[PDB]
C-alpha cells in the first residue's frame, strides 16, 4: 500500500510518518484501531544473534523438595500400580498421596528422614493400598 | 457523513466495550494445556521474558502476561471486524486443517490453511485482477508450517502496512507481529480453545453490529 | 486468590516427575488402519502399530497402558544450530486398561 | 505466595556409570 | 532498476521507487538535528550541522537527493571507497 | 470461452470463503471431499461400535 520497507522498524511509526507527509491523503482504519488501544511493545525488527563466550540464557528452572521426595520414592520402590490420568485436573496418584503423607508427617516435628519415611510406609501399608514392590 | 463516523468512535473510549473478561478464566487456561512448551534446545532466542521456568527441560509459559497480551489482541480484532473488517486464518498445519476452515465458513469469514504460492497478497495487481481489497488482518494460529521456517505472509503483511495478530509459541519470530502472545499451539485440546475464542469474538463483533444500526436508522 | 505457582505446583505433569517408566492411561482419537495414536496427555501423543493379538479390540476410544518414555524426544545434529522435533512420544504398550 | 521456584541442586540425577575396573587396582 | 532498453529500465525504476518511500525529520526544513558519524561497507560518510547562512558542500548525488528530500543547508564528507549505491 | 465471473462487489469482500489463496473451487472441493471422508470414517466407527464407468 505505502512504504515497502519492513526492515526499518515497526509499521506504526512508518504509517504515521507517511500520513503526516502528504502523499497518502487517507487515514487507515487499522491505524485508528491501533492508536485507540496501544499494546505493550512496538513490533520492531531485531536481527537475531548467536550466543558466544560466557553469554548464557538467564532462564531459571522450577524445583522443590517434593521433586527430591519423589526421586527418593522412585529410587527405593518404583512405579505404582495406579495409572496416571492426565485428563483429570485434580488426579491424586500414588506419588501425590505419598508426598502429602510425608509433608503432613513432617509438619509435626522430627529431624530424621529415614524414620519419617518408614513411618509413612507403614501408614500407607496399614491404611488400605498395598504397593506391590520388587523383591 | 459525520454521524456515521461518530457512532464508530464511541466504543473506543471504553476500556472493554465488548466485555472480553468473562470469555476465559484463570483456571480454564490450565485445564486446556496452554502453559506447556517444547524442549530447551528448540527454544528460540526471542523467548526469555515470556517463560516462567523450566521443568525437566520443559519450559513453562507463564499465564500472567499471557492473559494480558491475549485480551489486548482479542480487543484489537474485535474493533476490526466491527467496522466491516476482513480476517484470514493462515496456519499451514496438517492436523487441524478442517476445523479452522469450517469456523470461518459458519461465521462468514475467510481461512487459508493450504499451500502459500508467491504473488498472493503482495502481487495482487496481476493475479486476482486490477484492484483487490487486501485483508487488513491476518490471524496466525500456527506461525511455523511443516518445514520449521517463518511463513512469508507475516513478512508481506508489514510490507503493505497490514497488522497481524499471531499466536507465537516458543520457536517462532515474534518481531513483525503487532500483537504477540506466548502460548502453546501443538496440543490437540489446546488448539480447540483458541479456535473457539476467535469464534466467540465474531459473535460479539458482527452480530453486535445490529445494536448500532437501529440508532442511525431512526432519522433516515 | 489463586495465583500462578499453585496451579502448576499441583499439576500432574509436575507430580509424575521424570518421564521414564511411568504407568499412564491414554485414549484413541485417530486410526490410520495401521497405527494407534494414543493421546495419554501433555503436549504431544504416543504412536504404536497394530499388535498381533487383540487387533479388533483396539478401536477409537480404547483405554490402554503405556510405559511413557520421552514426551518430545529430540536430539541435535553435527552442523545444526537447533534440533528438530518429531512431535511423537513412542511409549511401550503394556496391557488393556 | 511461598510457592516460588527455588534453584537448588537439581534432583532426578542417577549416579553416573563408572568403569568396570575403576574400583580395583 | 535493471532491464534491456533505456526507457523500459527508467519505467521499471520509477515503478519500483514510487512504492519504496521513507521519511526524514528535519530541523526547520534546512538542516538535520544532531551529527551522525556512521559507515556503510567501505564508504565512510560523515556530515555536520550548518545554520541557514551556509551553502551546500556535499557530493553531487548527495546534494541532489537532499534537494529532493528538502535539505538546503548541510556539509558532508565522504572517504574510502567511491561507490554510488553504497 | 467461459469468462471468469467477478467474485468481489463494491464493498470489496469476496463472495467465496476460500478466495485469498489462488484456487477457490478446487480447494472448496478438496474441503468437501475431506469432510465426506471424515463423515464416512465416523459412520464406519459407529457401525463397528454398534454391532462401465471411468
Ligand atoms: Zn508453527
Ligand atoms: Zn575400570
Amino acid at each position: 500500500a505505502g512504504s515497502r520497507l519492513e526492515t526499518v522498524g515497526s509499521i506504526f511509526s512508518r504509517t504515521r510518518d507517511l500520513v503526516r507527509a502528504g502523499v497518502l491523503k487517507e487515514k487507515p482504519l487499522w491505524f485508528d484501531v491501533y492508536d485507540a488501544f496501544p499494546p505493550l511493545r512496538e513490533p520492531v525488527f531485531q536481527r537475531p544473534r548467536v550466543r558466544y563466550g560466557k553469554a548464557k540464557a538467564p532462564i531459571q528452572d522450577i524445583w522443590y523438595h517434593e521433586d527430591r521426595i519423589r526421586a527418593k520414592f522412585y529410587s527405593v520402590y518404583g512405579s505404582g500400580q495406579r495409572a496416571f490420568d492426565l485428563f483429570n485436573p485434580n488426579f491424586k496418584s500414588t506419588c501425590q498421596r505419598f508426598v502429602e503423607k510425608y509433608t503432613e508427617l513432617q509438619k509435626l516435628g522430627e529431624t530424621d528422614e529415614e524414620k519419617l519415611f518408614v513411618e509413612t510406609g507403614k501408614a500407607l501399608l496399614a491404611e488400605g493400598v498395598i504397593l506391590r514392590r520388587v523383591g | 457523513t459525520d454521524f456515521n463516523d461518530k457512532i464508530l468512535n464511541e466504543p473506543l473510549k471504553h476500556s472493554d466495550f465488548f466485555n472480553v473478561k468473562e470469555l476465559f478464566s484463570v483456571r480454564s487456561l490450565f485445564d486446556a494445556r496452554v502453559h506447556l512448551g517444547h524442549k530447551a534446545g528448540c527454544r528460540h532466542r526471542f523467548m526469555e521474558p515470556y517463560i516462567f521456568g523450566s521443568r525437566l527441560d520443559h519450559d513453562i509459559i507463564d499465564l500472567e502476561q499471557t492473559a494480558t497480551h491475549l485480551q489486548l489482541a482479542l480487543n484489537f480484532t474485535a474493533h476490526m471486524a466491527y467496522r466491516k473488517g476482513i480476517i484470514l486464518f493462515i496456519s499451514r498445519n496438517r492436523q487441524f486443517s478442517y476445523l479452522i476452515e469450517n469456523m470461518a465458513r459458519d461465521c462468514g469469514e475467510y481461512a487459508h490453511t493450504r499451500y502459500f504460492r508467491g504473488g498472493m497478497l503482495t502481487n495482487a495487481r496481476l493475479l486476482f485482477g486490477p484492484t483487490v481489497r487486501l485483508p487488513d488482518l491476518i490471524i496466525f494460529l500456527h506461525t511455523l508450517n511443516n518445514i520449521f521456517e517463518p511463513h512469508v505472509a507475516v513478512r508481506d503483511a508489514a510490507k503493505m502496512n497490514i497488522p497481524t495478530v499471531g499466536i507465537v509459541d516458543t520457536n517462532c519470530n515474534p518481531c513483525l507481529i503487532t500483537y504477540p502472545v506466548p502460548g502453546n499451539d501443538d496440543s490437540p485440546l489446546a488448539v480447540h480453545l483458541y479456535c473457539r475464542l476467535f469464534q466467540t469474538a465474531i459473535t460479539r463483533a458482527k452480530e453486535k453490529r445490529q445494536q448500532v444500526e437501529a440508532l442511525y436508522r431512526l432519522q433516515g | 486468590v489463586e495465583s500462578f505457582a499453585s496451579m502448576l505446583r499441583h499439576s500432574p505433569l509436575t507430580q509424575m516427575g521424570p518421564a521414564k517408566d511411568k504407568l499412564v492411561i491414554g485414549r484413541i482419537f485417530h486410526i490410520v488402519e495401521n497405527d494407534l495414536y494414543i493421546d495419554f496427555g501433555g503436549k504431544f501423543h504416543c504412536v504404536c502399530r497394530r499388535p498381533e493379538v487383540d487387533g479388533e479390540k483396539y478401536q477409537k476410544g480404547t483405554r490402554v497402558r503405556l510405559r511413557l518414555l520421552d514426551l518430545e524426544l529430540t536430539s541435535r545434529f553435527l552442523g545444526a544450530t537447533t534440533d528438530t522435533t518429531v512431535l511423537e512420544a513412542n511409549a511401550v504398550l503394556l496391557g488393556i486398561q | 505466595n511461598e510457592d516460588l521456584p527455588i534453584s537448588m541442586e537439581n534432583p532426578y540425577k542417577e549416579p553416573l556409570k563408572k568403569c568396570i575396573l575403576c574400583g580395583k587396582h | 532498476g535493471k532491464a534491456t532498453d533505456r526507457m523500459d529500465a527508467f519505467r521499471k525504476a520509477k515503478n519500483r521507487a514510487v512504492h519504496h518511500l521513507h521519511y526524514i525529520e528535519r530541523y526547520e526544513d534546512h538542516t538535520i538535528f544532531h551529527d551522525i558519524s556512521l559507515r556503510f561497507k567501505r564508504t565512510h560518510i560523515k556530515m555536520k550541522k550548518q545554520p541557514k547562512g551556509y551553502g551546500l558542500r556535499c557530493h553531487r548525488a548527495i546534494i541532489t537527493i537532499c534537494r529532493l528530500i528538502g535539505i538546503k543547508d548541510m556539509y558532508a564528507k565522504v572517504s574510502g571507497s567511491i561507490n554510488m549505491l553504497s | 470461452p467461459r469468462q471468469r465471473a467477478i467474485q468481489w462487489g463494491e464493498d470489496g469482500r469476496p463472495f467465496h470463503y476460500l478466495f485469498y489463496t489462488g484456487k477457490q473451487s478446487y480447494y472448496s472441493l478438496m474441503h468437501d471431499v475431506y469432510g465426506m471422508l471424515l463423515n464416512l470414517e465416523k459412520h464406519q466407527s459407529h457401525l463397528q461400535a454398534k454391532s462401465g464407468s471411468r
